[PDB]
């Protein structure tokens, strides 16, 4: 349900990253996370979602999108988000 | 087979409507490199509806040639047009010919019409003596009737 | 099939991650405030029932053909346009303070159908039309720069000096 991405321009503050991230998520249904737990930027963004058909979804057509300049690396999270 | 697929090319360009457009334009010169008549004119005449000095360079490589010759006329020189006329006379047809005489029209035009007449062939060969007259005839209308005979002698079955 | 009233009381109404409030739009069909999502949305109408608490509006994956429609909404500051086919946008929009507009994957065709875009005061300041058509025209950057120089990040790309300049120069 939950994406890990990474290589992504650190140098966006942290609200506009979390803004834009969740609306290009957005596309593929509802993401549920508000903010970055991480708090470090460098690309490792978790994006959180409701269902787990748009989390793959996004996995599959987002794979190196060009965001902020850089081709943005998406996978599968190694464990569940402490919100699901 | 293969012209089908350079016809859908230029098609689904068409119903586009800039560097995509380029690597496509890329792949039209490249098609019509593997392919080199008429065909090619027309996706020359696309390119250059695209963004047309290649409508030439094509024609220059394929050596026709004066259907390159009146769409650079029609795309904008005595000199260039006899540099035309030459290589048309060397690529020959006749309305080619014909197009090539009507260009350069003045005794340079008459050593024109003579050496047409030398080479619809017969009848514009008398237009163009009386044209001449006008501003050893019956020995090139002689032989423009063999070579008359010989053409419709000449036009796996192929 | 038609985004009603009926519809507007009953989608699931939350608070965006983002914690930008809303209330969602769902009797049987096509949302708003919040989660516009997968319900064939053809036109958009009847946002007065919306009756303006919303700061965000995810359309996404409907059928929309144009952008119109829009009563006045002080609050709405996101518009999540994607998976639809905005061909136009209509050009009176100027709903005061809509600072973020998501076209990604529509079929925006020209140049000048993005000029209503620059209505938009000085608040559009985040707009994205990656995947739309008129991305791969010519000089689509710099035009949408010197036309709607109020977007501060284009494509997710921030605007910069350069481009702006480059922008006056054509």
């Amino acid at each position: 349900n939950t994406l890990y991405v990474s290589q992504l321009n650190e140098k966006i503050n942290m609200q506009r990253l979390r803004v834009n991230l969740f609306l290009l998520f957005a596309t593929f249904g509802e993401v549920l996370k508000v903010s970055m737990n991480f708090k470090k930027q460098r690309g490792q963004a978790f994006i959180t979602m409701r269902t787990i058909d748009q989390a793959s979804l996004a996995q599959i057509s987002l794979n190196g999108e060009r965001f902020f300049g850089k081709p943005l690396k998406v996978e599968f999270s190694k464990s569940e988000t402490k919100t699901l | 087979s293969l012209t089908q697929m350079v016809d859908v090319i230029e098609q689904t360009v068409v119903k586009y409507g800039d560097s995509i457009k380029l690597a496509l334009e890329t792949i039209l010169w490249q098609i019509l490199r593997k392919y080199p008549f008429g065909f090619w004119k027309r996706f020359a005449t696309i390119e250059y509806q695209l963004f047309i000095a290649v409508l030439a360079t094509s024609v220059k490589w394929f050596p026709l040639w004066c259907d390159y010759l009146n769409v650079l006329c029609v795309n904008n020189e005595t000199d260039f047009i006899r540099n035309n006329f030459e290589i048309a006379k060397d690529l020959i047809s006749h309305p080619f010919w014909d197009k090539f005489i009507e260009f350069e029209v003045w005794h340079n035009v008459q050593r024109i019409y003579e050496y047409i007449i030398e080479v619809h062939q017969y009848a514009r060969f008398f237009t163009s003596y009386k044209k001449f007259l006008n501003e050893i005839d019956i020995v090139l209308r002689k032989t423009q009737t063999t070579v008359n005979e010989i053409w419709q002698f000449e036009s796996n079955d192929d | 099939m038609k985004f009603t009233p009926s519809i507007v009381i009953d989608a699931p109404q939350y608070y965006v991650d983002h914690f930008n409030g809303k209330y969602n739009v769902d009797k049987c069909v096509i949302l708003r405030d919040l989660q516009l999502e997968t319900d064939s949305e053809s036109m958009p109408s009847s946002l007065k029932h919306l009756t303006k608490p919303t700061h965000i509006l995810d359309l996404t994956n409907n059928d929309l053909i144009m952008i119109p429609d829009l009563s006045r909404r002080d609050d709405i500051h996101t518009l999540l346009l994607g998976r639809n086919n905005i061909v136009e946008v209509d050009g009176r929009l100027l709903p005061m303070n809509v600072q973020n507009l998501t076209l990604s994957n529509n079929s925006i065709r020209r140049f000048e159908d993005l000029q209503r875009l620059r209505r938009a005061p000085r608040t559009l300041k985040n707009l994205t039309l990656i995947g739309n058509q008129v991305c791969h025209l010519a000089n689509y950057r710099e035009h949408v720069l010197r036309l709607v120089p109020h977007l501060e990040t284009l494509d997710f790309q921030n605007v910069t000096a350069e481009e702006r300049k480059s922008a006056m120069s054509f």
